[PDB]
RNA sequence: GGGAUAAGUGCUGAAAGCAUCUAAGCAUGAAGCCCCCCUCAAGAUGAGAUUUCCCAACUUCGGUUAUAAGAUCCCUCAAAG
RNA sequence: UUGGCACCUCGAUGUCGGCUCAUCGCAUCCUGGGGCUGUAGUCGGUCCCAAGGGUUGGGCUGUUCGCCCAUUAAAGCGGUACGCGAGCUGGGUUCAGAACGUCGUGAGACAGUUCGGUCCCUAUCCGUCGUGGGCGUAGGAAAUUUGAGAGGAGCUGUCCUU
RNA sequence: AUAUGUUAAGUGGAAAAGGAUGUGGCGUUGCCCAGACAACUAG
């Protein structure tokens, strides 16, 4: 989890979705987990 | 469980096992015959009320309160025992058993059943600041005229009030207090007293209701 | 919905007896799972029970697939019966049983335990590999997650409870 | 009790003769002490020779404080001198020949090299 | 010891035939919130509840009264002050 | 915090530190829960949710601040008239004495030092902490009580077993 | 009240740079039952 005011796909395997609160991005490597928090 | 209603008489020491000395408060627990009980069918809380030390007969010219009255006559005729002086609820235990008009016992407990204790305080009159609450006094020398009064109470005029709950000099007071988890070192039957561990509130020839623990 | 006009089946000797809004699939492997799925209209005539409503609502076009897929989750498991496994890794583990209550020894100070539920045939058919069994896919995916949550996979050596086949990550260490 | 800045006729054969306690180490805000605790302390007097020297902060166990101690039967041991033993930070003393009869209470706190090295222990 | 959650982790699942913790459902999850512990509290005018005791003549109830039950005035003190 | 503006107060709104006593935010110091680590374990970095409770004794200077010693689970940052003198000291700052450097030909001057320097009040009303009399509670009285509500308490270390 | 729509956050009922498959009426264009874009098996 990385809180940040900007979410961009860090690599091209990282999908961009929406969840209960925010605009979480989910990827297959556990260094790319952001939220627009 | 089995709330007896004893009164104190003092406090002594009793040598337990191998070397251990344990201080003991001796509680005289006189007769306790159960008056009426009240349940959920009648008006809604399952309880047993218990009497304590009796007094003489009724209705001549009640100068004191060691004589009864037409209220407590018929309230105590219902169980057919002598009128009472101390009646206490026990909504702790046992709506099923404890038939009305039964003396309870003194040996409901065993030497090792942990108990609780409810009794009134001493009460030390009207006392002031650094004796009632744990506040510390001022300097007694180097010129200070602030020995023992309480200090400031509130801020300046962005709070133009003093907040309630302020711990100021009032009466020290006898209000109730409950220690928890005391134990019974020894039970007597024939002299009709018990013992407890440590020390309970409420000065000599007082009143203290004890009951089972809630650990 | 792309699974809109894509009714699954009604292939069984079971009977999807609709009432109120639900069904009760009274079938071979299990007896009559039931849940009132939604407020959507449907047809149940002879061979392929289908569903359709008055379309073009982006709150109801998404609400389609929450109704079709449930009536494929229900009738498929009561026909067959399906659940996943859990192949414990490393050493130290010895997952025994005590009836329906299976304990684990994954190196802690004390054995862990669990109390399985009805319509979920708890099974441990190996020396140290487990495998759930049950009827309702949503109901059996819980317990297979609930025994992952004892010792999740330690990402250096690989020790810990995993599913059957999945790519768990590996980080080298010292 | 022994607290912040007491002065103690130490009992060891290791050069110090009087020490003073900076802190009674233990819990937070610790104030008092009695037999079996450990205090940190800096020497003032010094015997010529010895081991330690004047102005050296050393850690040191407490032995035989002036007020009593209540062992669990009802007894009391009141001595007549505050005293001390300088420890090696392995719960053993420096020298060998500590004087001055020692209370028994410092045994559960594994000080047992002091007790065997001592005269009459109560 | 309980009940719902925040961060987070999950199962099932379309929108968007795949994935996907979520949109409708189902979990779990903290010295934190409420019930539990002790203390006060029916002036809570929304004035609650049980048991027990007492019930009359003047008289157009104007109640004139004069009492019960139960208190109190007044005294000897104190476990209270 | 350092300022800018001059809007209220000169028919007086007492001014720095410290003791007494608190009360409130969270941008969190410890403790509780997680993600992520260029995380072997024990330690550690960084970020999210979280105010329930804790937050030390001494030397130095008037000190604030600061450095230093010994600890602790930690020695948090702030507001509350830079909280609190009709509750307290007066050490400095802002009173008359005197002196030193210095500027002024002189009287004298100095956010430069330096020694000595009076701190007033019996509580009306609100606010508090206790504590009693009248009346209400559709007949009077005693005893025991239910609990809408409201207060109180909430902290942690070290050793041993696996 | 009437008629057309819009938003699902209490926005209405106090903030920007930026971030984003939120949601509507709008326009252009290249992929097309000869059958893509979802998915299978080949190198
Ligand atoms: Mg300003
Ligand atoms: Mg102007
Ligand atoms: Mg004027
Ligand atoms: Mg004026
Ligand atoms: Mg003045
Ligand atoms: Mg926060
Ligand atoms: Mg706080
Ligand atoms: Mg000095
Ligand atoms: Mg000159």
């Amino acid at each position: 989890m990385k809180v940040r005011p900007s979410v961009k796909p860090i690599c091209e395997k990282c999908k961009v979705i929406k969840r209960k609160g925010k605009v979480m991005v989910i990827c297959e490597n556990p260094k790319h987990k952001q939220r627009q928090g | 469980t089995k709330g007896i209603l004893g009164r104190k008489i003092g406090m002594t020491q009793v040598f337990g096992e191998n070397g251990e000395l344990i201080p003991v408060t001796v509680v005289e627990a006189k007769e306790n015959v159960v008056l009426q009980k009240k349940t959920v069918e009648v008006d809604g809380y399952n309880a047993i009320q218990v009497g304590f030390e009796d007094k003489k007969a009724y209705k001549k010219d009640a100068k004191s309160n060691k004589y009864a009255n037409k209220p407590a006559e018929g309230h105590a005729k219902k169980a057919d025992a002598a009128p009472k002086r101390f009646i206490r609820e026990f909504r702790n235990v046992d709506v099923d058993a404890y038939e009305v008009g039964q003396e309870v016992s003194v040996d409901t407990f065993v030497a090792g059943d942990v108990i609780d204790v409810t009794g009134v305080s001493k009460g030390k009159g009207f006392q002031g600041a650094i004796k009632r609450h744990g506040q510390s006094r001022g300097p007694m020398s180097h010129g200070s005229h602030f020995h023992r009064a309480p200090g400031s109470v509130g801020m300046a005029s962005d709070a133009s009030r003093v907040f309630k709950g302020q711990k100021m000099p009032g009466r020290m007071g006898g209000n109730t207090v409950t220690v928890q988890n005391l134990e019974v070192v020894q039970v007597d039957t024939e002299n009709k007293v018990i013992l407890v561990k440590g020390n309970v509130p409420g000065p000599k020839k007082g009143l203290v209701e004890i009951r089972t623990s809630i650990k | 919905s792309r699974v809109g006009k894509k009714i699954i089946d009604i292939p069984s000797d079971v009977t999807v007896t609709f009432d109120g809004n639900h069904v009760t699939v009274k079938g071979p492997k299990g007896e009559l799972s039931r849940t009132l799925n939604e407020r959507m209209t449907f047809k149940q005539e002879e061979n392929t029970i289908e569903v359709v409503r008055p379309s073009d609502s982006k709150e109801d076009r998404t609400n389609h697939g929450t109704t079709r897929a449930l009536l494929n989750n229900m009738v498929q498991g009561v026909s067959q019966g399906y659940v996943k496994v859990l192949e414990l890794v490393g050493v130290g583990y010895r997952a025994q049983m005590q009836g329906k209550d299976l304990i684990l020894n994954v190196g802690y100070s004390h054995p862990v335990e669990i109390k399985a539920e009805e319509n979920i045939t708890f099974s441990v058919e190996k020396n140290t590999v487990v495998k759930v069994e049950g009827i309702s896919k949503e109901q059996v995916g819980a317990l297979a997650s609930n025994i992952r949550s004892v010792r999740p996979p330690e990402p250096y050596k690989g020790k810990g409870i995993r599913y059957q086949g999945e790519y768990v990550r590996r980080k080298e260490g010292k | 009790m022994i607290q912040q800045e007491t002065r103690l006729k130490v009992a060891d054969n290791s050069g110090a003769r009087e020490v003073l306690t900076i802190k009674v180490l233990g819990g937070s805000g610790r104030k008092t002490a009695n037999i079996g605790d450990v205090i940190v302390c800096t020497v003032k007097n010094a015997t010529p020779g010895g081991v330690v020297k004047k102005g050296d902060v050393v850690k040191a166990v407490i032995v035989r404080t002036k007020s009593g101690v209540r062992r669990n039967d009802g007894s009391y041991i009141k001595f007549d001198e505050n005293a001390c033993v300088i420890i090696r930070d392995d719960k053993g003393p420096r020298g060998t020949r500590i004087f001055g009869p020692v209370a028994r209470e410092l045994r559960e706190g594994n000080f047992m090299k002091i007790v065997s090295l001592a005269p009459e222990v109560l």
